[PDB]
């Protein structure tokens, strides 16, 4: 029956098509075709953080908008002092491939995780004065891509074996598992809400999911691996950049996609997407060693960062829009403003 | 974590004692330590500062010259070293510890003490005795002759609370912030001059000595401390 | 008329060797041997300042000479240290060829910062020694002219047995050529300087002689930065 | 300008930066290895030999030291078969270790499209690889039966003859080292096919009973040292 | 294994869909909105910036 399933499935798959192309009636371009552009948009690096000693793969803000966390591959996770340059904490990492980090909201824990297959959750105010691995999480049976927090008790880690999860980090254990995917999911964003999750993946594919039920609501489709992904600040748009130059700006209430931001110049994969605060400015890393702003509304380049030796690895905007932190594999941080 | 300093007793004076605290159960290594004092009627009055990795030394002025302090970090024990003591130097002497970040709470954890008995931002509290009911709201008020608002944003003042018979115990820091272990009915407010310490729905085991100091530059100045009694 | 000229150069020697200074030292990411280079181009930078001032306060005519007595007077340090710079170039790639794990991964990273700043330390003391031997002088202070004649032969004679080592290694092993002499080429006019000093008076023309001589000398200093670029880019 | 506790928080930096200059020096001193292979591929039995003789947990760490040089060897278990996103955290490993089976002709050709993936990789563009033929006592029990011809796998093996070159000193049967010598051939022209700066194959002969494996993965790493000493400092 | 995918593609497809106009629209609306807000878009003063 493996054929009558297939025919369904295509039958279905087309009705989706259908129902999608029937309500893309104007292009983001042509209503933004009107509204000025933003303009030159030429920010400096304020601050540079020179602690790391190998690649830096991952940043996270915290909600303060003054501490980050950054990891790298020589087995450390430095919570850095944006303004200061001060170093807060040195993490040593009982693994050295570590492709994550994540800042807890409350700034009481911070998460790593990698080619291990556990997400360690760190503790950072702890009576005895240094940081301890608080639990770790070991149910993944792949990589792990990306770790973000919910709250100080829940966790939600995306693998390489095509799988998400989400965690209680006191029991340990998987509260769900989140089984879509097709590929290894490397990219991970929250809702501002924190009750749905976007998720992309290596089959280029983004995946949006109900944390609480469990189930996969919504599937967009990119032609090669998508490596980033970020809510848009409203909650009802995302940004994936992929391996193709290409970040898509897709909606989740027309289940479409609204922009594809693009330029015949650049050839390399996007490694980073976020959002300034507004929403108007989608910053990108690539592997062109530089990170690109474009306009996500006009869908034309608006600036380019240009200040590191080897590729953007990770990029995040501070809850305030003060700032945009790059980090690239040469061992620097940069903090544009 | 606790904190067990010895060494105390009788010194003739012009004598000289060590006093050695050992700390057991965190990270001494990456600690800040203080020592302080309290005469035996009176105040706190701090005495020495070692910093994490023994490269920043302070020293009070009535101190300056005659105590050595220093830290065995592999032994996880700090040694003051009190040459040509003198009668002012009587006191309780107290280990203070105090690590410093972005966000960290200094003068955290304090020892019991060492009894020894020998044979500048003034920080003034006007009220040195509070009579009060349990179910009430209190408030102590500190000034200070220098606004401690640096220019960073945060003013570094310091509330602390002493049960009759025990070692202080870290109520505020940095005028606004509420300690880790400490009950919500606690609150700090006021601008660089002007400090008020409010306890809302005051509930006894919280009776005792209040003490407001300042961390804005060394030497680290301490108040005379309102005694609120049942 | 060569004096028009000459300060043009010398000019340019500092538009270059300023540069380099940049790119070796603040551009690009530090290498063990770019200390060494730095530490060359700082060198020329500055026997080419005082230069080009002294050249600007002749034309201006403000004059007063005790600048000569600088210039000549720490001249005996752009050689033992120069050569000294080149024989610690030459001596660490003979190592980083001999030694590969050893001088990637073992090697006190500022290693180079101790080797230099021992040239230096030990290089203008001992010309400064020279100068004060040879103007104002001490009856057997002289042994030290010696001295310096005979670490300059040393170091120079270690420096054609690291090249021609390298060269001899990398046969065993057109432009690669050059590299692997890059710094023989460099330190054969430092020598040339030495002796030209040291026995300008055994056969002395110079007074008809300077006024050229110094453009060679200019070109020598505005041909060096493309010479540390070429070596250590 | 800054505060008491601003300097004491400059102060613990500092620190922190001490810590991470000495972090930095046993970062530098150690040599960093990863390990590749099939589950067919003798792998395993190569790190227990170094190892003596010097869960779904995903990375594997072996110690060992040749000669007073550290050496973290890494194998990557418990991940699925496509890897070409976990293989870009190792751009800066000294060497990729290759190991193949050269006992099994039927999964050999897999096993150079693998090997040619590995090569052929813009995030492995600058690795040397350390390749191990493995399972060669096991080459010559099966060359020598007659029961399985590289022809019916490898149709260009009629048509080669050994080369004029390093025959195996001990005793060895003329066409046991044709045919070891056509498997590595078919590795080599991959490596030379496409060849740049620190990007070069040393091939290897190994068994599991082999001792010296140890040896001769620090001799190719030494000149992979001196090759990136050629290059970086500008000597060639 | 194959009933899985049905089974998630029927519930997929059965979505209130709205259109594209509107999503835009909301955006450009937020976007709006939200334009004195982030010191990227309009560079806020050198005296409250913090880096
Ligand atoms: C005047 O001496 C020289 C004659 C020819 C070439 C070079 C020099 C010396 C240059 C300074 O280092």
């Amino acid at each position: 029956e493996l054929d009558q399933l297939r025919q369904e499935a295509e039958q279905l798959k087309n009705q989706i098509r259908d129902a999608r192309k029937a309500c893309a009636d104007a292009t983001l371009s042509q209503i933004t075709n009107n509204i000025d552009p933003v303009g030159r948009i030429q920010m400096r690096t304020r601050r540079t953080l020179r602690g790391h000693l190998a690649k830096i793969y991952a940043m996270h803000w915290g909600t303060d908008s003054r501490l980050l966390v950054s990891a790298s591959q020589d087995g450390k996770l430095i919570i850095w002092d944006s303004y200061t340059t001060n170093k807060v904490h040195a993490i040593p990492l009982r693994s050295s491939w570590v492709m994550t980090c994540a800042y807890a909201p409350s700034g009481n824990y911070v998460a790593c995780g990698g080619l291990d297959n556990i997400c360690s959750i760190y503790n950072l105010k702890t009576r005895e004065g240094n940081v301890r691995v608080s639990r770790e999480l070991a149910g993944h049976t792949g990589y792990l891509s990306c770790c973000r927090f919910l709250d100080d008790n829940q966790i939600v880690t995306s693998s390489g074996d095509t799988t998400c999860a989400l965690w209680d980090i006191e029991t340990g254990q998987q509260t769900t598992t989140f089984t879509g995917h097709t590929g290894d999911v490397m990219s991970l964003s929250l809702a501002p809400d924190t009750r749905l999750f976007v998720s992309g993946a290596c089959d280029a594919s983004a995946k949006l999911w109900d944390v609480r039920e469990g189930m996969c609501r919504q599937t967009f489709t990119h032609e090669s691996d998508i490596n980033a992904i970020c809510f848009f600040p409203n909650g009802n748009a995302f940004a994936t950049g992929s391996d193709d130059a290409t970040c898509r700006l897709f909606d989740l209430r027309a289940d479409q996609e609204l922009m594809t931001y693009s330029h015949d110049n650049i050839i390399c994969g996007i490694t980073s997407v976020s959002f300034s605060k507004s929403g108007r400015l989608l910053l990108a890393g690539y592997d062109d060693f530089n990170c690109n702003v474009w306009d996500a509304l006009k869908a034309d380049r608006a600036g380019v960062l240009a200040g590191h030796d080897n590729r953007v690895s990770c990029l995040g905007v501070t809850d305030d829009g003060m700032a945009v932190a790059t980090g690239s594999w040469d061992s620097f941080l940069k903090i544009w403003n | 974590v606790q904190l067990v300093e010895s060494g105390g007793g009788l010194v003739q004076p012009g004598g000289s004692r060590k006093l050695s605290c050992s700390a057991s159960g965190f990270a001494f290594s990456s600690f800040g330590m203080h020592w302080v004092r309290q005469a035996p009627e009176k105040g706190l009055e701090w005495v020495a500062y070692i910093s994490s990795g023994s490269g920043t030394i302070y020293y009070a002025d009535t101190v300056k010259g005659r105590f050595t302090i220093s830290r065995d970090d592999p032994k996880n024990t700090l040694f003051l070293q009190m040459t040509s003591l003198r009668s002012e130097d009587t006191a309780m002497y107290y280990c203070v510890r105090s690590i410093y970040y972005y966000g960290s709470s200094p003068f955290d954890f304090w020892g019991q003490g060492t009894t020894l008995t020998v044979s500048d931002i003034v920080m003034t509290q006007a009220t040195s005795s509070v009579p009060v009911t349990p179910g009430e709201s209190v408030s102590i008020s500190c000034r200070s002759s220098k606004s401690l608002l640096h220019s960073n944003g945060n003013t570094y003042l310091y509330w602390f609370l002493q049960r009759p018979g025990q070692s202080p115990q870290l109520l505020i820091y940095r005028m606004s912030n509420l300690a880790s272990g400490v009950p919500d009915r606690f609150s700090g407010s006021g601008s660089g001059t002007a400090f008020t310490l409010t306890i809302s729905r005051l509930e006894a085991e919280d009776v005792g000595v209040y003490y407001c100091m300042q961390h804005l530059e060394y030497p680290l100045t301490f108040g005379a401390g309102t005694k609120l009694e049942l | 008329t060569l004096f028009l000229a000459t300060v043009l150069v010398s000019l340019c020697g500092l538009v270059g060797n300023g540069t380099v200074i940049w790119l070796l030292g603040f551009r690009i990411k530090r290498n063990p041997f770019s200390v060494y280079i730095l530490n060359l181009a700082g060198a020329d930078f500055a026997f080419l300042f005082c230069k080009s001032v002294r050249f600007l306060l002749l034309v201006l005519n403000r004059s007063v000479a005790v600048l000569n007595v600088l210039i000549r007077g720490v001249t005996f340090s752009s050689y033992l240290g120069g050569l000294s710079l080149l024989m610690a170039v030459s001596v660490e790639r003979c190592l980083s060829v001999l030694f590969p794990i050893w001088y990637r991964c073992r090697r006190l990273a500022q290693l180079s910062a101790i080797a230099c700043a021992l040239i230096w330390g030990l290089s203008l003391c001992m010309g400064i020694l020279v100068f004060l031997c040879v103007h104002f002088v001490d009856f057997l202070c002289d042994v030290v002219n010696l001295v310096y004649n005979g670490m300059f032969f040393l170091t120079f004679l270690v420096l054609c047995a690291s090249s021609l080592a390298l060269l001899i290694w990398v046969q065993c092993f057109r432009i690669v050529l050059l590299t692997v002499l890059a710094f023989l080429v460099l330190g054969l006019p430092l020598g040339a300087g030495l002796l030209a000093d040291r026995l300008s008076p055994s056969l002395p023309c110079f007074d008809i002689l300077l006024p050229i001589l110094h453009l060679l000398s200019a070109l020598n200093s505005g041909v060096n930065p493309l010479i540390y670029f070429f070596m250590g880019r | 300008t800054l505060s008491a506790e601003d300097k004491a928080a400059v102060e613990r930096s500092k620190m922190i930066e001490k810590q991470l200059q000495k972090d930095k020096q046993v970062y530098r001193r150690t040599l960093r290895l990863l390990l590749l292979g099939a589950d067919n591929s003798g792998k395993s039995t190569i790190v227990k030999q170094m190892r003596i003789y010097h869960k779904t947990s995903g990375i594997f760490e072996t110690k060992f030291q040749v000669d007073k040089v550290n050496f973290h060897m890494f194998d990557v278990g418990a991940q699925r078969d496509e890897r070409r996103k976990w293989i870009q955290c190792f751009n800066d490993v000294t060497a990729i270790i290759f190991v193949v089976d050269s006992s099994d002709y039927n999964r050999l050709q897999e096993a150079l499209n693998d090997f040619k993936s590995i090569w052929n990789n813009r995030w492995l563009r600058t690795i040397s690889v350390i390749l191990f033929l493995n399972k060669q006592d096991l080459l010559a029990e099966k060359v020598l039966a007659g029961k399985s011809k590289i022809e019916d796998y490898f149709p260009e093996f009629a048509r080669y003859t050994t080369p004029e070159d390093a025959t195996p000193e001990p005793g060895e049967d003329p066409r046991v080292t044709r045919a070891k010598y056509f498997i590595r051939k078919e590795f080599v022209d991959i490596s030379t096919a496409s060849g740049d700066g620190r990007h070069i194959c040393y091939p290897h002969f190994t068994c599991s009973v082999d001792t010296e494996n140890a040896r001769r993965i620090f001799n190719d790493c030494k000149d992979i040292i001196l090759q990136m000493n050629l290059r970086e400092y500008n000597l060639v | 294994q194959a009933r899985k995918l049905v089974e998630q593609l029927k519930m997929e497809a059965n979505i209130d869909r709205i259109k594209v106009s509107k999503a835009a629209a909301d955006l450009m609306a937020y976007c709006e909105a939200h334009a004195k807000e982030d010191p990227l878009l309009t560079p806020v003063p050198a005296s409250e910036n913090p880096f």
